[PDB]
């Protein structure tokens, strides 16, 4: 369950 | 003399309903009579709704606070056309209509909380604000430890107002022209503030302040605190060069995902997409070894690929688009997809795949 | 060959919806193809719903059980007008329509439970059954330790069918002529059976058995177990000689109680009635010392009296009556009231007062 | 909170 590349937290 | 007014039920009812939307005084409305106007204010200490009602009949200035839901329910329960007389009697508010009488507890107006510095101001149609919010609201986070994701970014840039929402697994962004040259500003409106703003959108003037936002709609004024924090930049989330473009009818695609979802894992909701020349195959299976398969004609001329998604996140996008044809913009099986109306670029949706 | 059929979506959909209304096989429908007919059966081991669907297209006899909600959701999710082909493949049921495919787990038909001895039989209009149930359903108990009160008495007497419900604080009884001479019989239908019977009433044939009741409606058959126990005799509950008769308009009375209720105790919901010559005063107060008062013109010529009631129980009756004028039949402040439509004696309601 | 005269339970 990868995340979107949010900075931080993905 | 103390506060006194008489008002037709149907002049009071909708304003009362809207402002009535913890601590005792926070369950009360502040009522103020001044200069031919009754003002009604509700608050939860972070946001506030104020209604103004013109007083046609004689009145006496003053103020009190009274239980909001009780006062609304009394007025709604009175017969159509009723005239409602209100006055203060010691520590109570006396409401009279016909041969009905109600004595409600009060708390002093001086104890009611009150909030301000404005920085940008613009007007836009209520339908435009509603489109902006409805296009992105479903992608806000719910109780995320990243508090700034639990709300919605409102950004002014150029002549456009933009909303952004994301929960880390999907993102929604929508921009609309305002026809005014705007300074660049971006603030985070908390979830409950977004919900309240939507309740009012039945033109709109917006003021964005340092730490608060204010909306003027008819005879209502809504104010909300803003959320601190650094909201993600959607420009960095959009896929950089999605080289594989699929177009399909939105209804047929949504209907197919909705059927496949029935036989997906109830917890993980994964479906598999197989893209091939002018064809999409959607498959789902679950721990019981049940299986769904949907085959659809689509427009696609790229490399064959297989990619997994949480079908709920895909359906959420397709239901928000409400258009004729959708474009899915793909890169590979471990990178996000961009989804948009094939006929409009006002909104874009980014959804992260699941691993297969 | 094994079970096989092909059927139009719109021939299957409503029957599937109705039968689909724990243990794995109890979440399945039994499907049986025989003699040009598809039968669909659902059960919870105490009640059962069977639908029959005529098969126009070629078919092969057989039987299986398949998950009910999944099969319904698949059929509903297919496009309007779809033809649905069903066949058995090992331990799965294969559903095909267009380029959609679904493979559902099955359990053997032989493992599906099956229930019978009939004692009285009659036919009546669905609207009559619906009136009988709607007149009394709200007075059934909910999870009372007296299990027989959690359902509804159905009684045949003379040419009438009667329902009775009570929870110990209020009672409802309704009788309607059936135009057939009936044996005397009285059985208790459990709450969930009453709810299911109502779902079917969209003539009706009823068979009351030793330990079960059966309803035939169109191409559906519903069966429910009956509740053991001695149901109260409503004839002993009706007030014996209620000498004080009040008549009032039903809408005005209901509206007044509904407003007074706003300022009643949230837990105990008590209101006070003061009856005097052609007048009713309703008062309510709460722990916050708030007060409501309603005065109404009524028809009344008895002694003055004061009596307390749980306002929710009074509103429940007035909402069930749906008539122009209501008659309240009083005795004293510690004895139940009888409430009825001033223009009809088909239903009667008995409500116990609260102490003042 | 008296009950109706149900036998048993009132
Ligand atoms: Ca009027
Ligand atoms: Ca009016
Ligand atoms: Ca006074
Ligand atoms: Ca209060
Ligand atoms: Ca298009
Ligand atoms: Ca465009
Ligand atoms: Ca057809
Ligand atoms: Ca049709
Ligand atoms: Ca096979
Ligand atoms: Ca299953
Ligand atoms: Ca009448
Ligand atoms: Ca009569
Ligand atoms: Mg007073
Ligand atoms: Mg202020
Ligand atoms: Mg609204
Ligand atoms: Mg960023
Ligand atoms: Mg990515
Ligand atoms: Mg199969
Ligand atoms: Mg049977
Ligand atoms: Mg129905
Ligand atoms: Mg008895
Ligand atoms: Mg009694
Ligand atoms: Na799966
Ligand atoms: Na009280």
């Amino acid at each position: 369950v990868p995340t979107l590349p949010l900075v931080p937290x993905g | 003399g103390r506060m006194k007014f008489t008002v037709e039920r149907e002049h009071l009812l909708k304003p009362l309903q809207q402002v009535s939307g913890t601590l005792p005084i926070l369950g009360n409305l502040l009522l103020q009579v001044a200069d031919g106007t009754l003002s009604l204010t509700g608050t939860d200490l972070e946001m506030e709704m104020v209604a103004r009602v013109a007083l046609v009949q004689p009145h006496e200035p003053g103020a009190t606070t009274v239980p909001a839901r009780k006062f609304f329910d009394i007025c709604r329960g009175l017969p159509e056309g009723a005239e409602i007389a209100v006055q203060l009697e010691g520590e109570r508010m006396l409401v009279r209509s016909g041969r009905s009488r109600f004595s409600l507890s009060t708390l002093p107006a001086a104890d009611f909380p009150n909030l301000w510095q404005s920085e940008v101001e613009f007007t836009l149609p209520q339908a435009t604000m509603k489109r902006l919010i409805e296009a992105t609201q479903f992608s806000m986070a719910h109780q995320d430890v990243r508090y700034y994701l639990n709300g919605m970014l409102f950004e002014t840039e150029g002549e456009e107002l933009r909303t952004v929402a994301t929960d880390g697994h999907r993102l929604a962004v929508c921009s609309m022209p305002i026809g005014q040259s705007l300074p660049s500003h971006s603030v985070i409106v908390p979830r409950k503030g977004v919900i309240e703003l939507m309740r009012m959108l039945d033109p709109l003037r917006v003021q964005i302040g340092s730490n608060n936002i204010r909306a003027h709609v008819g005879d209502f004024i809504f104010t909300s605190k803003l959320v601190d924090g650094r909201f993600p930049d959607y420009r960095r989330v959009l896929p950089k060069n999605p080289d594989k473009h699929l177009e399909a009818g939105c209804d047929l695609l949504k209907q197919a995902f909705a059927r496949a979802a029935i036989l997906s894992n109830e917890k993980f909701r994964g479906v598999r997409l197989y893209v091939s020349e002018n064809q999409l195959k959607i498959t789902a299976n679950n721990p019981e070894q049940e299986e769904a398969e949907e085959i659809l004609d689509v427009t696609y001329s790229g490399a064959e690929m297989e990619i997994g998604f949480n079908v709920s996140y895909v359906l959420d996008v397709l239901n928000a688009l409400k258009c004729e044809n959708v474009r899915m913009m793909l890169t590979d099986s471990v990178s996000s997809v961009q989804i948009e109306d094939a006929a409009s670029q006002s909104a874009a949706y980014v959804v992260m795949p699941m691993r297969l």
